[PDB]
């Protein structure tokens, strides 16, 4: 039979759910967006198409933070994210409330996941339109994740999502090569400012900001924090370089 | 579109909304609008729009706070509801922690608000574009908010019927108007030559044209009828 | 839309939802063995980490429901960690209500039940997977319990799951007759492992190294999951002979 | 009331008094004071009477379903959170008092229950207002390994005590025993020493005695 | 004001040889003032009879909703409800308000269609269920009831013999008790037949 | 993120037919054989534990279920329905009647609650009937024995014997012939047998036959003695062993 | 979202029909046939079990006539199922009536709001119709016998003698030619059982297929429910046996 | 303690009901009428809190007109009796009982009999030949016991209650402003307007 | 009541008597205040029995369920689910509870939390009817780091007092050890520690 897309919570008969794979679509229709895990923490890093350059500069941010240890960033649908964050700071406030400890990031992403995999059982509400990238320090270790609207998450050594994702994880899987004994803080600010500028070419249409932050056990003290200043500009810069 | 747009719980199989997107088509048919602000005060201009020669002008500003406020461009009963939930946020910041609500997080408490009513079944989007400026503890702000969610900082800009004209002018402006500090009557001037690229058959009268400003020191003020006389 | 799209009947009498349900399962193209020792129960099941960005450490469709029941899921990841949740709560709801630990085939049961109601009630759709369930019973000895999108459980002597389950299914069969018991008459838990790693490979044709694995036993007093270094010693093992 | 459970080397036996009281006047000389939660899970009650054969038959009919739904033989630690989960959320309104003791696949148990739904472990327990006399008794003869003889001996006797020096007791004393390998009995009046000697007189009326106004048959078929 | 001792009245049933009987006053009060000496507190649903002392209010209810609850019983079950049967339906009835109880002491008598044997049970207000095989008090003249149970009765008597003997119990009670009495009226039940005698007495 | 469905997922159709009754029963008809025969002294009810694979443990499921110490269930369709009703059964039948009147149900009044139960899964909101048909046996003191079938559709008959599912028809022919009102529990044993052994293709004994009787109460199988009045249970699984020795004499 | 799947229950047509309630009438006709007539001393009810088999056991048996109270009883025709449900709510109906004003129901009081509950399902809820219909045979102490009729639309009409289900039309017509005011319960058993022989989808007409009943009047009103045996008996003394 | 007083004689009911109303140092009125019509051949009578008084009888007013319009009938009076003690036996468990007593008097056309009955705020229901609410019957009790015969006619009734009311003008503490009186009969209800 | 918890080199270890009293009169005499929440994590119920078991059976099932999903639970993490549930049942609970519990990184911690739901992390804390007299022993007596052997004597003793003194505690003398090798149970009779 035919039809079997109209509905969120249907199967069709070769086993999809194909409004969670249209999700994906307006997802890989956004911007580029990834992570690197680090020896001590993880970095985020994302492209701001300047549209026009009547937008403020610096202005417009689309990483956020959970609690004071999580760093989330996602492509897509915006306003989807921005839910998706907002459950989570709930979700981060009730573990903390009963527990003490702040929520690990594998317990994170599972809160998150479980979730998302929520709007995935009911056809009166649609998917997630954004694949998120988020992770940070807890009790033992440095955590990446990555979440789709399936509800799929899975820990990565990095990640990557949007128009760019092909290389970016590209220049991720080179990333696993050259600096493979580990990959440090600092290192990989810089990296990352170098593979968002490289995953523009795939949108060159447009100009573009670059936004980075980072949470490190030994730069940041385990708390999540942009980065901002002059690292920023010699992360730019690093990207410059080696671009030319 | 044929099959995937009868509510806001499907999505296209190339990843649309259309119900949002024919969200945006209520803007569009609405009256132009332009904000736009210095480092010191932020400006709305809107051109209000009759039904017959008997008609009033529907207005198209709401003042929020003592130091935020909008412009609207759509169904106005939308930007009742949403600028009185704005109004409501505005006051609880007050009240309970006795401070202004910054613009920054209005237009964050906006998307967010809207959203709800992209996943929900049984609700519709906003029908409505909104300009939002205040002075708040970082200064001027201008934000425009579109009913998909999608909240942004500007530093001039233009919603509405042949709005590209005010759009592609302010992007010219743009090094000369940022400029404008400590001259509020400049920055109106530069906002009503702005809007004026975006009229066909009319020129700005005093029953049509409708402006509102804030900044430092300028509490939000609109100004209606004969009090925009000055500006034409 | 149709008797297809919803859980009702069609004219044959047949819930579509509940059939594509069950494809979706073998949608991770990964297959799942558990067989049953004297005194312990083992579940093997592949792990395909087809992408060097990934943390292999976190992929993984074995999940550790109490301190005396494994799970192991074949189908989409979401679904299976959706069950896997409830599943431990279920679990630690039962022991704070009854005061003893909740056995592996009533979890089966108490599981079956929950689908069942996806089944018949209409807005909730099915979830994609099939559960096995292993414990040592503190009453029934070495289990196996199986779930399916049906709302169908029953135990099993052995069993095996995913796209070539029919070969495995046929494979351990024949052991079982040529043996004429209905487990393997092994003390240690180790050479159970390697028995099923075994007649795993035997099925499937193809060889395993340490990455292609994931394994599950379940003792009288827990049930823990093996460490890559710990199948490699097994493999090596299976290796001479 | 006098109840109390005694565990043995391979079992546990608890008995009962059978006096009910309104205040200071005796309701049933032989009230039944021991119930039934499942086969082999029994349970002697104390305080508000209605209160304990109310909450022995909800949670006895819940350990049933259970036992149904599981395919296995009910535990005695399962009535025992069962009942003291129900207590507690009555904050102490229930006046239940109870001991209860069983054998199961796990073993022979012996707990006690306070209505506001605190419980005790033990080899020797009575509760009710004999509670006292009894565990005079208990506390004076208890040794660990008591065999199926002495341990009924034991408990009959504590029964007794309660009978005889407490107010708030008894008549009869009703013992039931749960062996480990075998099915539980249940020996309602096992010791009744206290039957009314033969009255001094009949006090059978002579026929028309009573003066009667009207007389009239009554339907009773429909 | 305790809601037991302001309208008065007892009952009282026993057993003898394949029969029950059950008596009870007829006065009902509003605390000193006699206000009726009709008020029966004896009723029947089919062979099944229940008689109910206490807060008249809650008498007339209880009568009521085991008429309601026994008719349903007889749709469905397509028999009478038994004596056995019924006093489970009291006690649950009773039980349900534990918190909010019916100021009542029912009595339940009758003899089983099938098995013949007669049967007897009182409750407290809150449904625990006395089986006694031999009598059963209810009312403010409980104690003296009890004193003149105790004596005047032995087990089996006949049907004429069991009749004088519930009389004399019944009518010497309520002449001790300032809450009973304005007469009385005394059911004979045998497996075929019943017999309603209404007896004679003080009028004060 | 609730249950929008509100409304009837069952409704009439311009023949007057309704619709997913009827394939309820077409799934029921699909189902394996199962049946149950009334003696003077007892009841007998018995299906095919036909596995889905070699290596499940027939046992571990009962396809007859004990509902109360003298009612026993057996069924045809879709076990997962069966199953989640065997539940709700039990405990409808002490909510409902245990705890009103400290008796268990007559057959007749529980079979009427289960009845209930499917009817409205026929007529509430965003749900679909049950695809089981039951047949209850069982006893008590003022109606004796007795059989009923229950379809989904709700409704409810008594039958000497009878047999659904998907050899019925063969069967309930072969039950006309040979049942009389004078049988005896173990001559309707021995037909039960024999009517099953038509419908079963595979292996035919006692590790793929289910049979329970009710008959004469087990005082060997209440697990407490000394109230002399307790009595039961009627209802008894027969065990493997019994079923095979019993097969010869066939 | 689900607004998909809602068959629109309480709907009109063009023409001003209530769809559900005409299919639900479909239905009906294809039922049992049962009929009711009242006579000047008397009503009778009589009805036709469409199922049969020898192995059906009749003495426990009831699919068509059902006693509400001791003085009302109701012939059903439809969904015996949905026929019980509405039973019920009757039964308990005449009993809050009785425990309110300790008088018994009168019968058009009880039939009144058997209807107004059926009407209900026909106007709000989304649900759909009891596919039932009623032929009630009640006296009461104000208007004496009594024969009423509804159907799933909730409308309800009173009747010298009705006929519902199967064949109305055919039934009717013999009603309307053999009927007189001044009958007796006798007579009006003949009418109604030859009405029946003459309307039956079935070869002959035999006791095991009937179920019958009769509310006449010491100064009381008795309500029978004729046995298998009895029906049998007065097959034979009107000569159709 | 006001006097609601009540006596079904042969072939009527009669109801006498004090006149006064005072609150608390003051009688704020003397020709209060404690009585409604239930239906043309049913009265009611009442006495006991304030507000509460009328409140009930005219929800039990209201509650019995419908009945009548519904179903084109006139309930019996033991029906009415019996629909209002469920309503007072509803109210006393309930959070804010209603605080009234009533005496119902109707001519019930169909047995074509008088009936009388008394009903407490408790919902405690009998059927009297004489009734009255509170202390009324502590001073008149003894006169009905004595003087009352079951087939008096209307005209011995109504000297019979002038008696009682006598004996509460002389016994009395209270000044209550002396009674109305009401006869209901096959005919309804007419208020006898020289009761002197 | 006297339950105690004192951390020392190679974790922690916690002691209580074993009487509960109703009134004057001994319900127990060998009751097991040492209570079990997670395998390395005990506590010392003090206060309603109903109340501290009702708490612990609560707090155990949800640290069952945390380590279903995220591991072993801290023992801070212990003593927060007991906290919470205390403080914001403060209206209707009379509970004081000390948690203990060992990990490698923390060796020993305890944490004490009186009536009302405060939490205060100790070297060592006391508390139970019986504390009030040990007070002054504990704090002279005490020192951070002792041995296995000395902390068992230090709780030993201290005990022995708090029994002498306080005629709701007494019995035997409970302790439980929580180090890195396991869970060591010990008992101490009175014929032994009255002699202390
Ligand atoms: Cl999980
Ligand atoms: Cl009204
Ligand atoms: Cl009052
Ligand atoms: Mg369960
Ligand atoms: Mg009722
Ligand atoms: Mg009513
Ligand atoms: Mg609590």
């Amino acid at each position: 039979g035919t039809g079997y897309d109209l509905s969120n919570s249907v199967f069709s008969p070769d086993g999809r759910n194909f409004q969670v794979e249209y999700a994906v679509k307006a997802v890989e229709n956004g911007t580029t967006s990834i992570g690197i895990k680090c020896n001590d923490g993880v970095v985020f890093a994302v492209e701001k198409l300047i549209t026009s350059k009547l937008l403020v500069p610096q202005k417009n941010v689309k990483i956020q933070v959970v609690d004071r240890h999580i760093g989330c960033v996602y492509s897509g649908l915006i306003p989807d994210g921005r839910h998706l964050v907002n459950r989570g700071r709930e979700e981060a406030a009730s573990f903390k409330k009963l527990y003490k400890t702040p929520i690990p990031i594998p317990a994170f992403a599972d809160r998150l996941g479980q979730y998302v995999q929520a709007h995935t059982l009911y056809n009166s509400v649609r998917p997630f339109g954004v694949s998120t990238i988020f992770g940070g320090v807890d009790k033992n270790g440095a955590h990446l994740y990555m979440l789709e609207p399936s509800g799929s998450y899975w820990g990565y050594k990095g990640a990557a999502t949007g128009k760019g994702r092909q290389s970016a994880k590209a220049e991720l899987e080179k990333l696993v090569d050259h600096h493979p004994e580990g990959l440090s803080a600092r290192e990989a600010v810089k990296q990352a400012a170098k593979i968002i500028y490289l995953a523009h070419e795939d949108n060159k249409e447009k100009d573009f900001e670059l936004e980075i932050s980072w949470c490190s056990l030994s730069e940041t003290n385990g708390l999540h924090k942009f980065v901002k200043g002059d690292l920023l500009q010699e992360a730019i810069d690093f990207a410059q370089k080696e671009i030319n | 579109r044929n099959n995937y747009d009868g509510d806001t719980v499907t999505f296209s199989p190339t990843g649309r909304l259309f119900q949002v997107e024919y969200a945006l088509e209520a803007i569009k048919q609405g009256s132009v609008t332009v904000g736009l602000r210095s480092n010191t005060h932020a400006v709305l201009v809107a051109l209000k729009r009759n039904a017959d020669e008997l008609s009033s002008y529907q207005k198209k500003i709401i003042k929020c706070d003592e130091h935020m406020g909008l412009s609207l461009a759509g169904l106005a009963p939308d930007a009742r509801v949403l600028s009185n939930y704005l109004r409501q946020q505005c006051n609880y910041s007050s009240l309970v922690f006795n401070r202004k609500l910054a613009v920054e997080r209005a237009g964050h408490l906006l998307c967010d608000k809207a959203q709800k009513n992209t996943q929900s079944y049984g609700g519709r989007p906003y029908g409505v574009g909104l300009l939002i400026i205040g002075y708040d503890k970082s200064g001027a702000h201008l934000l425009e908010f579109q009913p998909s969610g999608n909240v942004t900082e500007l530093y001039g800009t233009a919603i509405g019927a042949r709005s590209q004209g005010a759009k592609t002018y302010l992007e010219r402006t743009l090094d000369t108007f940022i400029k404008i500090d400590g001259n509020p009557d400049e920055l109106i001037k530069a906002g009503v030559e702005a809007i004026s690229q975006s009229l066909r058959d009319e020129s700005l009268t005093v029953d049509n044209l409708s402006i509102a400003i804030v900044g430092k020191d300028t509490p939000f003020t609109i100004y209606d009828g004969e009090a925009v006389a000055k500006y034409i | 839309g149709y008797d297809r799209h919803i859980t009702i009947f069609s004219p044959e009498g047949r819930l579509y939802q509940v059939e594509y349900a069950f494809k979706a399962t073998n949608q991770t193209n990964i297959n799942s063995l558990a067989v049953r020792g004297k005194d312990c129960t083992v579940v093997i099941s592949q792990k395909k980490v087809p992408d060097k960005l990934l943390d292999p450490t976190t992929v993984s469709y074995i999940f550790c429901i109490s301190r005396t029941i494994g799970m192991v899921v074949n189908g989409p990841i979401p679904d299976a960690r959706n069950a896997a949740l409830r599943a431990k709560a279920e679990a630690a709801e039962f022991r704070y209500k009854y005061g003893y630990d909740m056995p592996c085939d009533v979890l089966a049961k108490r599981m079956a039940n929950l689908s069942q109601i996806y089944t018949q009630r209409a807005y909730m759709r099915p979830l994609g997977v099939i559960l096995t369930f292993v414990s040592v019973d503190e009453e029934l000895g070495p289990s196996i319990y199986k779930t399916d999108p049906a709302g169908y459980y029953v135990g099993y002597k052995a069993t095996a799951t995913g796209p070539k389950q029919q070969e495995i299914t046929t494979n351990l069969e024949n052991h079982f007759k040529k043996s004429k018991i209905d487990h393997i008459n092994e003390e240690s838990w180790e050479k159970v492992v390697e028995f099923a790693i075994t007649h795993m490979i035997d099925a499937l044709g193809t060889e395993f190294s340490k990455n292609d694995l994931e394994v599950g036993v379940a003792t009288k007093d827990k049930f823990f999951t093996l460490s890559a270094e710990n199948i490699e010693e097994r493999l090596v093992a299976i290796a001479e002979q | 009331t006098t109840i109390v459970g005694v565990k043995f080397n391979n079992g546990v036996v608890i008995a009962a008094d059978t006096r009910s009281t309104q205040g200071p006047i005796v309701a049933d000389k032989n009230c039944a004071k021991l119930h039934r939660i499942s086969p082999k899970i029994w349970c002697a009650g104390a305080g508000t009477a209605a209160d304990t054969e109310a909450v022995t038959q909800l949670i006895g009919s819940n350990i049933e379903l259970h036992s149904l739904y599981t395919s296995r033989e009910p535990r005695v630690v399962s009535a025992l959170q069962m009942l003291k989960q129900h207590l507690f959320k009555y904050q102490g309104h229930i006046g239940a008092y109870l001991i209860v003791a069983g054998v199961d696949p796990t073993g022979s148990h012996l707990f006690s229950i306070h209505a506001h739904g605190s419980t005790d472990v033990g080899y020797y327990l009575s509760l009710g207002s004999g509670s006292l006399a009894a565990m005079a008794v208990l506390e004076s003869h208890w040794k660990q390994d008591l065999t199926k003889e002495e341990a009924i001996k034991l408990a009959s006797d504590a029964i007794q005590a309660g009978i005889w020096n407490d107010l708030g007791s008894g008549s009869n004393v009703d013992v039931c025993v749960m062996e480990i390998g075998k099915d539980a009995e249940y020996l309602r009046n096992y010791l009744t020493p206290n039957v009314r000697e033969e009255k001094q007189k009949s006090y059978k009326f002579p026929r028309g005695t009573t003066a009667v106004l009207k007389e009239s048959i009554v339907n009773i078929c429909d | 004001s305790d809601p037991s001792s302001i309208n008065g009245g007892i009952v009282v049933a026993m057993t003898g040889k394949d029969c029950v009987a059950i008596a009870c006053d007829l006065r009902l009060g509003s605390q000193s003032l006699g206000v009726s000496n009709k008020f029966e507190k004896i009723f029947h649903y089919g062979h099944v009879f229940l008689g109910i002392t206490g807060l008249a209010t809650d008498v007339t209810t209880l009568n009521e909703m085991f008429r309601y609850k026994t008719n349903l019983y007889k749709l469905k079950e397509e028999r009478a409800i038994e004596p056995e049967t019924f006093t489970q339906l009291v006690s649950s009835s009773l039980y349900e308000r534990r918190f909010g109880p019916y100021f009542v002491g029912p009595v339940v008598a009758g003899i089983n269609s099938k098995s013949g044997k007669p049967f007897i049970a009182g409750f407290d207000l809150i449904g625990c269920i006395d089986e006694a095989k031999d009598f059963i008090v209810s009312g403010t003249a409980s104690d003296q009831l009890f004193g003149m149970c105790e004596s005047l009765y032995e087990p089996n008597l006949e049907p004429e013999d069991l009749f004088e003997t519930i009389s004399q119990a019944l009518l010497n009670a309520a002449d001790r008790d300032a809450l009973s009495g304005w007469g009385a009226v005394v059911y004979i039940i045998k497996k075929d037949e019943v017999v309603k005698r209404y007896l004679k007495m003080r009028q004060d | 993120m609730t249950d929008r469905y509100s409304f009837s997922l069952t409704t009439f159709s311009p023949s007057g037919k309704l619709g997913q009754i009827d394939y309820a029963l077409t799934a029921v008809k699909q189902g394996v054989t199962s049946l149950g025969i009334k003696a003077t002294n007892g009841v007998v009810i018995a299906t095919e534990k036909k596995s889905s694979s070699p290596l499940a443990m027939s046992e571990t499921l009962s396809k007859v279920s004990l509902l109360t110490p003298d009612i026993g269930a057996v069924y045809s369709g879709m076990g997962p329905d069966y199953r989640v009703l065997v539940d709700k059964s039990r405990k409808v039948a002490h909510t409902s009647y245990k705890r009103i009147y400290g008796e268990y149900p007559p057959t007749k009044l529980l079979v009427s609650e289960v009845a209930k139960i499917m009817q409205e899964a026929t007529q509430s909101g965003g749900v679909r009937p049950f695809g089981v048909s039951l047949l209850i046996a069982g006893h008590d003191e003022f109606n004796g024995f007795s059989l009923y079938q229950v379809d989904p559709s709700g409704s409810y008959f008594p039958w000497k014997a009878t047999a659904i599912g998907k050899g019925s028809v063969a069967a309930k022919t072969f039950l006309e012939k040979r049942w009389n009102d004078e049988l005896e529990l173990e001559d309707a044993i021995h037909i039960a047998l024999l009517t099953l052994k038509e419908s079963v293709e595979g292996e035919f004994n006692g590790d793929t036959i289910e049979l329970a009787i009710i008959g004469d109460e087990n005082p060997d199988l209440l697990g407490y003695t000394g109230i002399p009045t307790d009595k039961g249970p009627r209802f008894r699984k027969l065990t493997s062993q019994e079923i095979n020795d019993r097969l010869e004499a066939l | 979202g689900s607004r998909r799947y809602d068959s629109r229950t309480t709907i009109f047509s063009p023409e001003g029909r209530l769809y559900q309630v005409e299919y639900a009438l479909e239905s009906i006709s294809h039922a049992g046939t049962a009929i009711g007539i009242m006579a000047s001393d008397g009503i009778v009810l009589a009805a036709e079990r469409k199922v049969t088999s020898t192995l059906l056991e009749q003495d426990t048996s009831t699919e068509k006539l059902y006693k509400l109270n001791d003085k009302i009883a109701v012939a059903v025709a439809g969904l015996t199922a949905d026929a019980e449900i509405l039973i019920n709510t009757a039964r308990i109906h005449a009993q809050n009536y009785l425990k309110t004003y300790n008088e018994d129901i009168p019968v058009e009081i009880l039939v009144r709001r058997l209807s107004d509950i059926k009407q209900g399902y026909t106007q709000h809820g989304g649900l759909r119709p009891f596919g039932v219909s009623f032929i009630y045979a009640g006296y009461d102490d104000r208007y004496g016998y009594q024969l009423y009729t509804s159907n799933p639309s909730g409308n309800y009409t009173g009747w010298k003698a009705i006929s519902v289900g199967a064949n109305t039309s055919a039934a009717q017509t013999l009603l309307q030619m053999d009927y007189k005011d001044d009958m007796k319960v006798d007579d009006a058993i003949e009418l109604a059982l030859k009405t029946l022989s003459k309307t039956t989808d079935s070869s002959a007409l035999t006791y095991d297929r009937l179920e019958f009943a009769t509310i006449r009047k010491d100064g009381e009103v008795y309500q029978k429910i004729f046995k298998p045996q009895e029906i049998k008996d007065i097959l034979v003394k009107t000569g159709i046996t | 303690m006001d006097i609601i007083l009540g006596i079904r004689v042969q072939d009527s009911v009669i109801l006498a009901s004090s006149k006064a109303v005072t609150r608390g140092i003051s009688v704020l009125k003397d020709s209060d009428d404690k009585t409604r019509q239930l239906s043309p051949h049913t009265l009611m009578s009442f006495a006991g809190e304030a507000g509460d008084t009328v409140q009930f009888a005219e929800y039990i007013q209201a509650n019995i007109q419908l009945y009548s319009i519904r179903e084109d009938y006139e309930l019996s009076p033991q029906a009415v009796s019996s629909f209002v003690r469920q309503e007072l036996a509803k109210s006393i468990r309930s959070r804010r009982p209603y605080q009234v007593n009533v005496l119902i008097g109707g001519y019930d056309k169909k047995k074509n009999k008088p009936e009388l009955y008394q009903i407490d705020y408790l919902g405690t229901k009998v059927e009297l030949p004489y009734g009255a609410h509170g202390y009324s019957g502590f001073y008149t009790f003894s006169l009905l016991d004595h003087h009352y015969r079951p087939d008096m006619t209307t005209e011995e009734g109504l000297d019979l209650l002038k008696l009682c009311v006598q004996e509460l003008e002389k016994r009395m503490p209270m000044d209550f402003k002396g009674v109305i009186v009401k006869i209901v009969d096959k005919d309804g209800i007419r208020q006898v307007d020289d009761f002197q | 009541t006297s339950i105690m918890a004192v951390t020392f080199k190679d974790g922690v270890i916690l002691g209580a008597d074993s009487r509960t009293t109703t009134g004057a009169y001994i319900a127990n005499r060998v009751t097991d205040k040492l209570t079990r929440v997670h395998d390395k994590i005990w506590c010392c119920r003090s206060g309603s029995a109903a109340d501290t078991q009702a708490i612990a059976d609560i707090v155990q099932y949800h640290l069952e369920l945390y380590t279903s999903q995220y591991g072993t639970p801290s023992t801070e993490t212990a003593a927060s689910v007991f906290k919470e549930l205390c403080y914001e049942n403060k209206d209707n609970l009379t509970a004081g509870i000390i948690v203990a519990g060992y990990d490698d990184k923390n060796k020993g911690e305890v944490y004490t939390i009186p009536l009302g739901g405060s939490v205060h992390k100790l070297p060592y804390a006391i508390a139970g009817s019986g504390s009030t007299f040990i007070y002054g022993y504990c704090d002279k007596n005490f020192r951070e780091n002792m041995s296995k052997e000395e902390t068992v004597d230090f709780i030993k003793h201290s005990l022995s007092q708090a029994i002498k003194w306080d005629g709701s505690s007494g019995g035997v003398i409970r302790m439980v050890v929580l180090t890195a090798a396991g869970v060591e149970r010990l008992i101490f009779y009175p014929d032994e520690y009255e002699q202390l």
